[PDB]
């Protein structure tokens, strides 16, 4: 839904790291190269941004309940 | 629709994977495919 | 240019101190 | 003798005869609908 | 609406304000009215207003 | 007595038990309750 | 020309599910239904 704060298996924060993720890919990095950019070194924190799937920019389009 | 910032990165990054995919892996498939057919 | 413009021999030189077909590069869009 | 109404036949979602057919993408966020949905079903009560 | 000094006006409703009407200005309206010969609303007549709008605000 | 709100332009009003459900503005057909005043407390866990 | 890869072979199948849907039947079915056969049934 939305990147979760630390990683599941250590607890390394990876929550801060997804505008970072995005803006290296966007410079065409390679995932591997941009996961090493970030210094996440442990397959278990990589898991966690590599296999992220963003679902909050699907529920922000829908019009809000209050104004 | 103004999509956000995000999302039109997000966009990119696909469109770039994809041809980069449909790149690669033809070119490994080819490469394999002709090593099979002369064993 | 990239590392294809690079001369044959050069590109020997760049020795690690190929892809495979069953490793995608990851996408959020899918298709369909 | 004109145009009689003999009943009411529930309408399949996203059927030519839906009125989701047509609505693009933007306008189907507006009615709450989800553009994932794929329809072929109907809603009785 | 008008002022009793001045002359017939046309205003839109977001032209009057929440405050409430202080005491020069009721005195004000009040000179204006004597000035121009007129008189206040009629307590009878207040009340009348009060239940006309208390009638209104709970209508169902 | 308790406010509401609409389910299609998000206008909040009021009802007395005695008015037809109904958005006062737009006329639909659909509203919600608004939030309670009361304090909402998690354990964050 | 040149050979077919597996490849190739998703990028029609692709093309099919562009196309079709995964429900294209049951909507389909019911197009027909309404189009022509309440007709015919009167
Ligand atoms: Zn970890
Ligand atoms: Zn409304």
């Amino acid at each position: 839904m939305i990147i979760p704060v630390r990683c599941f298996s250590c607890g390394k924060v990876v929550g801060d790291k997804w505008d970072a993720y995005l803006r290296l890919l966007e410079e065409g990095k390679q995932e591997g190269d941009a996961l090493d950019e970030l210094k996440l070194k442990r397959y278990c924190c990589r898991r966690m941004v590599l296999t992220h799937v963003d679902l909050i920019e699907k529920f922000l389009r829908y019009n809000p309940l209050e104004k | 629709v103004v999509a956000s910032k995000a999302s039109s990165s997000m966009l990119k990054i696909d469109q770039r994977n994809k041809k980069l995919n449909n790149r690669f892996i033809r070119k490994a498939e080819m490469a394999a495919v002709e090593k099979r057919k002369l064993r | 240019l990239a590392i294809e413009n690079l001369h044959p021999d050069d590109r020997l030189l760049l020795v690690d101190p190929s892809p495979v077909f069953f490793l995608r590069r990851p996408q959020y869009v899918s298709d369909g | 003798g004109n145009k009689v109404h003999i009943g009411k036949v529930p309408i399949m979602l996203r059927s030519k005869f839906c009125s989701l057919r047509t609505l693009d993408e933007v306008d189907l966020y507006k009615m709450k609908e989800c553009p994932y949905d794929m329809g072929g079903y109907f809603v009785i009560n | 609406v008008a002022f009793p000094n001045q002359k017939e006006m046309v205003r839109p409703l977001f032209v009057f304000s929440d405050s409430s009407i202080t005491h020069p200005e009721f005195d004000l309206f009040l000179r204006e009215l004597d000035a121009e010969g007129l008189s206040v609303m009629d307590l009878r007549d207040v009340d009348y207003k009060y239940h006309q709008l208390k009638e209104m605000s709970s209508r169902s | 007595g308790v406010k509401y709100t609409c389910g299609a332009c998000a206008h909040n009003f009021s009802l007395n038990k005695s008015d037809p459900v109904r958005c006062k503005e737009c006329g639909h057909r659909v509203i919600y309750k608004a939030r309670t005043k009361r304090m909402i407390q998690f354990d964050a866990r | 020309d040149d050979t077919i890869t597996t490849e190739d072979c998703w990028t029609v199948i692709s093309a099919f599910f562009e196309e079709k849907g995964l429900v294209s039947q049951q909507l389909d079915s019911f197009d027909e239904f309404m189009e022509t056969s309440i007709q015919d049934l009167v």
